[PDB]
């Protein structure tokens, strides 16, 4: 099932790039 | 079952800033 | 007071660690309630066990008695259940019915110790987490306070501190939330385990007792 | 601030690697927590069946349409049942083998099941175990990098070396704060492949007992 | 003496608190050290004289000679056979029964026994798991104390501040120093009383045994 | 086979950077 | 140089010698545990080998009668568990399984007394190996305060009265981090040893709790 | 290695040898992986030609002459195959006996080949749970050294401390980056060295369970 881990990653890089997006938008 | 300290190093930083101040 | 002044970020910090610092105290006194109850409630049971009546009459006692009913008596009814689920259906080895009924037993307490402790891990979890959020709280406190210096230079001696401690609150915050959840958890864990030892050894007190005289009936 | 532009390329890299690690972390949290949200829920949901009253026999006809889509006690059951049909069939006189070889191709299936359970499970605990080492590098090579700057001024100003002091700090800022979440995951996780592997434990005892039970029947 | 009864009544109360932790944890170090090493020296003593070739009922009536003094392995032993006899007087429960009845007696009293030997041994393990947090507390709340008090006053470059922080940080030296033993037995103390457990809980499985056969014999 | 975050020589560095201040 | 221990507080000396101790203590514990570790498993791999060469039980219990007070290892299992195997089958003892499942007991009771001999020690060395950078900080933290108590009474350091406590920490952190680096050396090495005999030791009592299952049931 | 030129009393042997632990990790774990995947693929050729059609005596005679060159679950076969002739042909106990002989063999040549297969993984477990406290130690005696070495009792002028904590902090640095290569190494070498033990003792039953087969005819 390596579909679905590359489909797990873009989810986690897509929470994490907004995560840091929101982290500069605060600051 | 262990002696955790971690918050003991948030006390650490407070303590470099008195100085270089 | 100074819940309104400091930064967004700062701010929802603060916010979640008094939210599990209120979650923690309201998981604490349900759970010391409802664990307490449970173990009046199996020691009443276990004194109305080997009180002399047959297990027969125990099982139609306890028939009325079955939406309201919890702890190691439904490990008790439930289990009676299967016993003769597959004795009125004569149709299984005379070894087979007590496995299944042991099976049955052991799905009910599986059953019953997930609903008599559901947020532990979550105190585990909240004891383990609560110094790194304050740790990340009070670093973006500290790192916002040497951008306030970049902006002049006159060795910044006097006009810093408050920013430390406005800094440094989260982390005090956020320890004051560890201490009684990991304070308790091992207090409540243990308690539990000591429920699931009795109840094993109710099941197991049930399944000898199976295989030889109930059996029969 | 990005705070990346003034940190060294070493620093960079570092954060670079770091941000990787977490992701990959977190990804693997992901994946890892949904396969065994599945598999524990389909775990009771095959053992009700295959305790619920139907034939041994006539739930595994039912099977073998699903050769390759089994997932673990499914698969387990096919496995057993495949080999000591087969071992008694091919020999037809074993007194007490078929359980032996029924227990042994149980015990070979729950390995390679958990094997490929948590088949990434054993990274976790890996970057949990390094993640503050490689901040505190990081750290320690701001900070000595620094020290090393301030080598030709004069007075010993101090407060001037303010920023790259605080860069090192960043280091272990997005340091430590990788690993949390991977020990914690580690744990958890491991703690439920233990509860499934006890559970799959029982499994056997039960099926090694339904061929004892069987087999001077047939 | 002098700095710690100097103003911040916060911290005086919470220095007292974990003196009082310390001394609770120095009082029952002894407590349940003396008791474990004399229940471990019982058990020594009664697995090597239990199976030195007496018969059952010489030593059971010695423990009624020596009774309302028993404590240890013996207790498991006698809280059993009081049982056992109790039920064999005809009439009663069939020579398959008595057996379960004499082991639900023994189980019984062994973990009444247990629990009287583990009074407090889980209590140093919440001394030690929250003193260096309920120190941090004190230290930080200090701590926050001397830094809003420079807020209104100029100057004063850490030659004012200085006491404020040393007053914190005894906080810290005081919980640390109360939690190191608290974890020390909460590690030793805990492993010795689960390997007394181990030995009763064996000594139980093999003295049903025992009773097995007694009653295949009588 | 590593279930454990390592803390002091997280703070070991930090406190010999203090006694480094202090002088 | 080293005289510190003049030059500094009651309190930093007291733990100074605590750690001290520890640290020698732990390489004591190492060099006198090592040895006999290796001493336990080559005579049990020995006896092991010896044990399978073709000889009649009772030659082996015979010969190893011998010596019966300094008699460790697999050996002293294997005399053990005979002594009272045939005690108790002399002794009637009709039923197989009585005379089996003592046999049993037999090989329980002397692994859970020569194990215990040889894990002492130990647990020490985990427990000190995991706790000495706390007293280390301790002491660190103690030397903190007692600088920046003199540091606030003057409007200078003056590094004089100062020095003092930077030393103290210096040496508390550097002697706890000496004593911690032993015990994490080796403790988890010696554990997994001992883990690794207890195993060698289960597996001979399979063996020989298995061939006594079928001399008894033989006849 | 500018600062590495003039080193101190006890900082010379300081971080040289965590250059050598460095250095021997670095060979340890390439030599590890090169072997690991060697006994790995040998280990799958083995079971391919094992459970071919190819009978006991011609895979026992095929390998005769490798002797000292045989690694692998070969060694086991041959082992085994060896023991349970000798004692075969030898008649001298029951036949149900023979079998037990053979696989003590077995079990003995099988802990043999794991204990030289994980040859130096302890050693990379140990250094890299060893290195940042030599790392840390060199550090701090650095610091010892620069501040006592400081001649005048102020010395106002303190710009020259710099180089030396640099070369103190250089020690923990490269105790640190010498610990995190292993800390990784050792999991990812133990977890091959694990399925390599799990796939030798699947192996090891099976043969057991073939052999006893024939064990009571043959």
């Amino acid at each position: 099932q390596n579909d679905k881990l590359k489909r797990a990653i873009i989810i986690s890089a897509v929470l994490h790039v907004i995560l840091f997006a929101a982290l500069i938008w605060s600051s | 079952s262990e002696i955790n300290i971690v918050p003991l190093l948030d006390v650490l930083l407070v303590l470099l800033l008195i100085f270089m101040a | 007071d100074l819940f309104l002044k400091a930064s967004l970020l700062v701010k929802l910090i603060m916010l979640i660690l008094i939210g599990f610092s209120i979650a923690s105290w309201a998981i604490i006194i349900q759970r010391t309630r409802i664990l307490n109850a449970a173990a009046r409630e199996a020691e009443a049971f276990e004194d109305k066990f080997w009180s002399g009546i047959e297990l027969s009459r125990l099982y139609q006692e306890s028939q009325g008695k079955r939406d309201n009913l919890t702890g190691s008596e439904q490990i008790f009814y439930s289990g009676f259940k299967e016993f003769v689920r597959l004795h009125r259906a004569n149709s299984h080895a005379p070894e087979a019915v007590v496995e299944g009924a042991s099976r049955a037993m052991r799905i009910s307490m599986n059953r019953e110790l997930e609903n008599l402790e559901t947020h532990i891990p979550f105190l585990g979890t909240v004891g383990s987490i609560s110094p790194y959020i304050g740790l990340f709280g009070t670093v973006w406190g500290i790192m916002h306070a040497f951008i306030a210096l970049g902006a002049v230079k006159q060795a910044t001696l006097q006009m810093v501190a408050p920013g430390i401690a406005e800094a440094l609150i989260a982390t005090a915050i956020g320890l004051f939330a560890a201490i009684p959840a990991v304070m308790a958890y091992n207090r409540l864990n243990q308690r539990v385990n000591k429920l699931e030892l009795n109840y094993d050894n109710f099941m197991e007190e049930f399944t000898a007792i199976l295989h030889r005289q109930a059996f029969t009936v």
